[PDB]
């Protein structure tokens, strides 16, 4: 009968932002209620644990009230920061069960100082087949969409940082084997800035 | 030093109908084990959890499922009868005392379930060179690491630049995308960037490569097939610098 509801399912922000995550349980009789994070491909992370009598936990950035009758927690989480992302799981232990939420699932998105968005193709493997392409260098603020073609690979934006430099960027690769590809064409299916650099021919 | 929550195996191939007995180690002093199990489809859902030998709590599986705990605090579980819906991470929970106390989770067991051992196959693993355009551009070069073609999804991915590991200027992404989306033995790729300056790359005795483990089959489970057995390997690609 105990039922563990987090919302939201998936949260994207700005780097900077305060952020609010929502916890909630239908049976108040528990002993503690206990927030998570936890990376890809990893376990979980112990984040606060709130006894059935306190009212709020504080560990730096973060805070988290329990409001016990109400069945409701919520994790208050100050200026973000890309180290931030996360699935963040809610858990409430009860009398003689342990019941955990299915996840906010977070990404804060670097603030991109110099955008400079490109499409570059990058040299043949002679030990691969594939050709592949690389958009690069966009504001956190641009959605890379899959291609229409069931053959052709899109990979989600992804950042680096380049910390010596006090750089970050964001990049996603497409890649294909099929002959009728071109890095020209590549990203057709995503909206793209419209001074995007097609060098010729990282392109076509 | 010290030794976090520890699980062994790591990584499992299974086939239909078999079993596996998974162990864990709880933090020095924790003696309160937990064992839970992760899908995508369910979440976390709790199997059980021990303290001084005996079990204390136990959730909702079927008793197929089933668990122990040594005098060490060392604590088993054991999988009877496996389905393709048993693969899963089975994650491991130490506490002091789970009442009032915080759950440490290790890094769990990641077993996959499959029917037929044919469907394994490793990685394939390959380097990309930077764009000349990208380099006169912005003074920075990208490589990038393709590894492609594996089944089931047990593969770790790492850069190394003259043999030391980098984390600065890499992304690889977070899951791998299926390459043929509608089929439960889809074969899997992942992408990873390298990101560079252009000096750095123009430097013919800088070398980088991209290494995949891939975790696969047993030296005990057979093999009947022409190709070459998908057992645990690393498998690598490289490139060294080059005035560019």
């Amino acid at each position: 009968k105990q039922e563990v509801t987090q919302i939201p399912a998936a949260l994207s922000v700005p780097e900077g932002e305060n952020l609010v995550l929502n916890c909630s349980f239908t049976d108040s009789a528990i002993y503690n209620l206990q927030w998570f994070r936890q990376d890809p491909g990893k376990g979980l992370t112990s984040l606060l644990l709130i006894q059935s009598s306190q009212r709020e936990q504080t560990s730096g950035r973060l805070n988290a009230s329990l409001d016990k009758s109400s069945g409701r927690s919520t994790l208050y989480i100050a200026a973000s920061q890309p180290g931030d992302s996360a699935t963040y799981l809610c858990a409430v232990t009860n009398f003689n069960k342990f019941y955990f939420g299915s996840g906010t699932k977070l990404n804060v998105k670097p603030n991109i100082q110099n955008p400079d968005p490109a499409v570059y193709q990058l040299r043949d493997s002679k030990s691969s087949d594939k050709s592949v392409c690389l958009f690069t260098d966009f504001d956190s603020q641009t959605n890379v969409s899959q291609s229409k073609d069931s053959d052709v690979y899109i990979t989600d934006k992804c950042v680096l940082d380049m910390r010596s430099m006090d750089f970050k960027s964001n990049s996603a690769v497409a890649w294909s084997n099929k002959s009728d590809f071109a890095c020209a064409n590549a990203f057709n299916n995503s909206i793209i800035p419209e001074d995007t650099f097609f060098p010729s021919p990282e392109s076509s | 030093m010290k030794a976090g929550v520890t699980q062994t195996p790591r990584y499992l191939i299974k086939t239909r109908g078999q079993q596996v007995t998974l162990s864990c180690s709880p933090i020095s002093g924790h003696r309160s084990v937990s064992w839970y199990q992760q899908t995508p489809g369910q979440g976390l859902q709790f199997l059980f959890e021990y303290f001084s030998e005996t079990q204390r709590n136990k959730g909702n599986f079927p008793g197929r499922f089933s668990g122990r705990q040594f005098s060490n605090s060392r604590s088993e579980m054991n999988v009877s009868t496996l389905e393709l819906g048993d693969s899963a991470l089975y994650l491991c929970a130490s506490s002091f005392d789970s009442g009032n106390s915080p759950l440490h989770f290790g890094n769990g067991t990641r077993l996959t379930v499959v029917e037929d051992l044919n469907k394994v196959f490793p990685p394939e693993v390959a380097v990309f060179e930077p764009s000349e355009a990208e380099i006169s551009h912005t003074q920075k070069a990208t490589l990038v690491c393709l590894a492609t073609g594996f089944f089931p999804d047990h593969v770790e991915l790492s850069w190394w630049v003259n043999g030391k590991e980098v984390h600065s200027g890499v992304c690889t992404d977070p899951q791998p995308l299926k390459e043929q989306p509608a089929l439960n033995d889809s074969r899997y790729s992942l992408s990873s960037r390298l990101r560079v300056s252009a000096t750095f790359w123009q430097n013919p005795r800088n070398h980088f490569r991209c290494q995949v483990q891939f975790y696969g089959l047993s030296e005990n489970d057979e093999w009947t097939q022409d190709r070459a057995k998908p057992v645990t390997q690393i498998v690598s690609a490289e490139a060294w610098g080059r005035a560019d």
